[PDB]
């Protein structure tokens, strides 16, 4: 869940 | 004549919900599709 994964599931 | 407005506003109301279905499930594909592309920008 690294930051860029956060942004694609948010 | 009720009966005849009833049938011919039937056959209008299921085709126009027909096409509605229809967008709606193109602007969910394309959210899908949104999602899709964004994990190929990610995992490729």
């Amino acid at each position: 869940d690294s930051d860029a994964s956060v942004a694609k599931a948010k | 004549l009720w009966r005849e407005k009833i049938n011919l506003l039937n056959a209008r109301l299921a085709e126009a919900q027909t096409s509605e279905e229809q967008l709606q499930s193109q602007l969910d594909l394309q959210k899908k599709v949104v999602s899709d592309h964004m994990q190929r920008y990610l995992q490729v």
